[PDB]
RNA sequence: GGUGAAAUUCUUGGAUUUAUGAAAGACGAACAACUGCGAAAGCAUUUGCCAAGGAUGUUUUCAUUAAUCAAGAACGAAAGUUGGGGGCUCGAAGACGAUCAGAUACCGUCCUAGUCUCAACCAUAAACGAUGCCGACCAGGGAUCGGCGGAUGUUGCUUAUAGGACUCCGCCGGCACCUUAUGAGAAAUCAAAGUCUUUGGGUUCCGGGGGGAGUAUGGUCGCAAGGCUGAAACUUAAAGGAAUUGA
């Protein structure tokens, strides 16, 4: 499953190892057409309000 | 009172080494 | 050794309480030396809250939280939870 | 059986009155105490009455394996059955036996309140061969046990051999015919560990 | 009218999870789980894998058979819990009420982690 | 199996809320081990939240067992009152007393019930203490009273009357008022109830509680 | 006392024979055979072992059922108590 | 099942799971606390009975009965055990899987004795407050446990009240904390480890370098395990403590 909407805002890092700088996935919601919860992958820390393109997303 | 593992080891060996002369081997 | 007014550790006219076993390892611990921590926490999440209530009957419900005291063997608490070490004065807290 | 039966004397006349003789002894019974035998009898030790009127969880001695056979379950000393279940069940009273088996038996069947007397009899040791002899003499048993190894090969399958030994496997089949069927007959296991009482489930 | 009550049960250990599509009496209509696919072990317990399991359940219950109201009930806590619960919305499943009732600790206190489980 | 399974819509009795309970599928009513006659006495739990509408009973599930079926519409009478775990887990917070009690009672015809009752000391104006404890033998005096009071209010005309008190939990609250003169009591609920020593079905009588 | 350390009964009977474990059980149950017991009926410390499982009080003449070696038994106490409790609650 | 990762092991002999009864045996979560009681070991469901013990109160009574102890006596966790009940759970040894050159273990899985109870043994624990018992004194403060006293306080509503829970202040006796410590101490710390160099309050026990050795030997005891009592040859200059500074 998963649609494909423009952008995506990270709701909050669901955990991982971490401490400072967060290598592993994060749970994201689509910025527009909200309330679709999936796990998309990032390297590095990330904040809510951040804008990143999730082009094909899935 | 009772001390430490020195007495623990030697307790086991106390009657064993008396009986290891009847046995020998 | 003795740096403590607390004697050995939580022993005040008792010596031995009545044992709980750790959630983590199941080692016996008397209750006052156990380490209990309130984990009153939602089932959902932050994000999850929204989704459930949209697709559910009744306005929000209440959401029926999970309540658990978590029992540690001392060692277990050090690795993640609340021990961490301290500075000398604040240890009397 | 080397254990007592209380002599209870019923004496009342008529002519066809039938009376007299030995009901099985229970603990705590005394001479000159009255014994009541029947349906609506009071609940006191030594009285015999149908099992239905006895409440659940109640220790009894003697039960009937169909009415009028007089005493079948628990009769050997210091043993007793405990009536495990009833409910309002017309058909069935369930009794946990001293074997540990849970038995369906009619609710009409009589049982006597209490445990049977003379308990502890077998527990403490004889400490003579001669004490053993006297008990077995009075009952139907021939006293000394000669081992199968000690017997000749003609007399016994385990006999014979230069040295002392049982020649073959002791365990023989249950289906095996008379003469063949020797040793530990149809043993579920052997060698010394971790069994239990008869354990039915319901 | 839609009387609409039908429980789904998720049987969880920390190590792995499986979903059993039960009902109000509790007899199962169907069950399914991952491990026919590639990830095995604590990668089932994993939240990404948990979503895959959840949807497989739901799809039978609604559209095909056609019960609509449903309780989610779970047994003790995994990492998977948030993912399963969130995805019930995207299953197009309507929660009649949600109650989790994993089984409480009551002093089933024995060394082999008999107590160690529970909640 | 799915293209053979029945549908039972399960009906509550009369004295109760909303008559609808749920939807099941079983497996076709095939001769010898029919799906109807077979089961029944399984358990149906629906929260009082989904029956009274309100969330002032957001917990409290009720165990109903089926005794009779009339053509794929399965009747039920009270065979218990249950509780969530989450309700006991909330309520029971640290630093305060428990007051515990158990009851066994039968009703007119001998349907067996087990009533419970738990209670905390209630906070008083001007408290400094983070604790506020009663004094144990004092607690015990309360406990003895609870059993008597519940029994007197109860054992009247079967399930029927008592059940309709249980749902808005009237019985519990009446206790608190009288008792408070000597010692508080907080909450006080029926909590759980199982039948485990039923009389007889008495199928005639059951249909009075059905319509 | 005389040439007696502990006591015997049956230790003296044996000679060298039988053994230390074996005498423990039987010493306890043979002292019980000898043992005077108080009657429920008269209250005197009369009662003596008539036979196996049979006890008789000499003075009042009352004959009583009991254990083989001993007047009563631990098992006997348990059995009577449960029966009396069940009788008491049901009769109510 | 299981875990970090796997496997032994269990799976149409449709497990796992699910519900309902019943049986069996165990245990009293959360509540349950720098809080209680009991000589101590130790002791948490309800209720009844039975005797018991401390604290407190007392213009009741006796009038020095007291204090503390070799000997001697009672009780004394666990394990092991003697015999029954009893064996649910778990679980030395063993037997299995990984890990491991070895792994006999941690870890996983099977599981016997045993765990439980009862009558018996036993006599030991970091059986600890590592701190003898008893008495008087030297220093401020707030909690909480128990009882008592004083309030035309609160709640209670008990007919009204008294009580009781709450708030209080005073107070006997507590478990202890807190902060300073006059003072002790080697320091860490400590209202006792103070009141021993200001050297001697009463009583008792023990140590008197480290190892050997808590063994050897003898006596004593124990059912057994083994305990209790307890050396010396010979070795050797430090063993040990607390704090401090490095790594």
């Amino acid at each position: 499953m998963d649609t494909q909407v423009k952008l995506a805002v990270v709701v909050k890092v669901m955990g991982r190892t971490g401490s400072r700088g967060q290598v592993t996935q994060v749970r994201v919601k689509f910025l527009d057409d909200q309330n679709r919860l999936i796990m998309r992958n990032v390297k590095g820390p990330v904040r809510e309000g951040d804008i990143l393109t999730l082009l094909e997303s899935e | 009172m009772r001390a430490k593992w020195k007495k623990k080891r030697m307790r086991r060996l106390k009657r064993k080494r008396r009986k290891m002369r009847q046995r020998s081997k | 050794t003795f740096k403590r007014r607390n004697g050995g550790r939580n022993k005040h006219g008792r010596g031995h309480v009545k044992y709980i076993r750790c959630s983590n390892c199941a080692k016996c611990c008397p209750k006052d030396k156990a380490i209990k921590r309130f984990q009153v926490r939602n089932i959902v999440e932050q994000a999850a809250i929204r989704d459930v209530q949209e697709a559910c009957v009744h306005d929000g419900y209440v959401l029926p939280k999970l309540y658990a005291k978590v029992h540690h063997c001392v060692s277990c608490a050090i690795h993640a939870h609340i021990v961490r070490v301290r500075s000398r004065e604040n240890r009397r807290d | 059986r080397g254990a007592p039966l209380a002599k209870v004397t019923f004496r009342h006349p008529f002519r066809y009155k039938h009376q007299k003789e030995l009901f099985v002894a229970a603990e705590g019974m005394y001479t000159g105490q009255f014994v009541y035998c029947g349906r609506r009898a009071t609940l006191s030790i030594g009285n015999v009455l149908p099992i239905r009127s006895v409440p659940e969880g109640a220790v009894v001695c003697n039960v009937e394996h169909h009415v009028g056979d007089r005493g079948v379950f628990a009769r050997a000393s210091g043993d007793y059955a405990i009536v495990i279940s009833h409910n309002p069940d017309n058909g069935t009273s369930r009794i946990k036996l001293p074997s540990g088996a849970k038995k369906i038996v009619p609710s009409s069947c009589r049982a006597m309140i209490g445990q049977v007397a003379g308990g502890g009899r077998t527990e403490k040791p004889m400490l003579k061969a001669g004490n053993a002899y006297h008990k077995y003499r009075v009952k139907r048993n021939c006293w000394p046990k000669v081992r199968g190894v000690a017997m000749n090969p003609v007399e016994h399958p385990h006999g014979g051999g230069n040295h002392q030994h049982i020649g073959h496997a002791s365990t023989v089949r249950r289906d095996a015919p008379p003469g063949q069927k020797v040793g530990l007959i149809a043993a579920r296991r052997t060698g010394r560990l971790r069994g239990q009482a008869a354990a039915t489930a319901a | 009218i839609f009387a609409s009550f039908n429980d789904t049960f998720i049987h969880v250990t920390d190590l792995s999870g499986r979903e059993t599509l039960v009902r109000i009496t509790g007899g199962m209509k169907v069950k399914a789980d991952r491990d026919e696919s590639s990830p095995y072990a604590a990668m089932l317990a994993s939240q990404d894998v948990a979503q895959r399991c959840k949807e497989l359940g739901i799809t039978a219950l609604h559209i095909k058979l056609r019960a609509t109201g449903g309780n989610k009930t779970k047994t003790p806590g995994p990492g998977a819990q948030s993912a399963l619960r969130a995805l019930a919305r995207s299953g197009m499943k309507i929660g009649r009420i949600e109650d989790v009732t994993p089984v409480p600790t009551d002093s089933t206190r024995r060394k082999g982690g008999r107590r160690g489980r529970r909640l | 199996p799915f293209a053979k399974k029945d549908w039972y819509d399960i009906k509550a009795p009369s004295v109760f809320n909303v008559r609808n309970i749920g939807k099941t599928l079983v497996s076709r009513t095939q001769g010898t081990k029919i799906a109807s006659e077979g089961l029944k006495h399984r358990v149906f739990e629906v929260s009082l939240a989904d029956l009274q509408n309100d969330e002032d009973q957001a917990y409290r599930k009720i165990r109903l067992r089926a005794e009779d079926v009339q053509g794929k519409n399965v009747l039920t009478n009270f065979w218990g009152m249950s509780f969530t775990t989450d309700k006991l887990r909330s309520l029971v917070k640290k630093w305060q007393t428990l007051i515990e009690a158990h009851v066994d009672v039968k009703t007119t015809d001998g349907y067996m019930l087990r009533l419970f009752c738990i209670g905390f000391t209630k906070r008083r104006p001007n408290q400094v203490k983070r604790t506020c404890y009663a004094q144990a033998s004092q607690i015990r005096q309360i406990r003895r009273k609870m059993v008597e009071i519940m029994a007197n209010q109860a054992s009247s005309c079967d399930l029927k009357e008592l059940v309709s008190k249980f749902i808005p939990e009237v019985i519990g609250k009446e206790i608190e008022k009288a008792t408070s003169s000597i010692f508080p009591l907080q909450n006080v609920f029926v909590r759980k109830v199982k039948i485990l020593k039923a009389p007889k079905f008495d199928l005639g009588k059951l249909m009075e509680v059905h319509g | 006392m005389t040439k007696r350390t502990k006591k015997a009964g049956i230790v003296g009977k044996y000679g060298t024979r039988y053994g230390a474990s074996l005498r423990k059980q039987i010493k306890k149950m043979e002292v019980s055979q000898h043992s005077k017991y108080f009657c429920e009926f008269c209250g005197k410390f009369a009662v003596k072992r008539k036979a196996v499982g049979i006890w008789g009080c000499k003075d009042c003449g009352k004959v009583k059922a009991g254990g083989a070696y001993t007047m009563n038994t631990a098992s006997a106490v348990t059995v009577r108590s449960t029966i009396r409790r069940l009788r008491e609650q049901t009769e109510a």
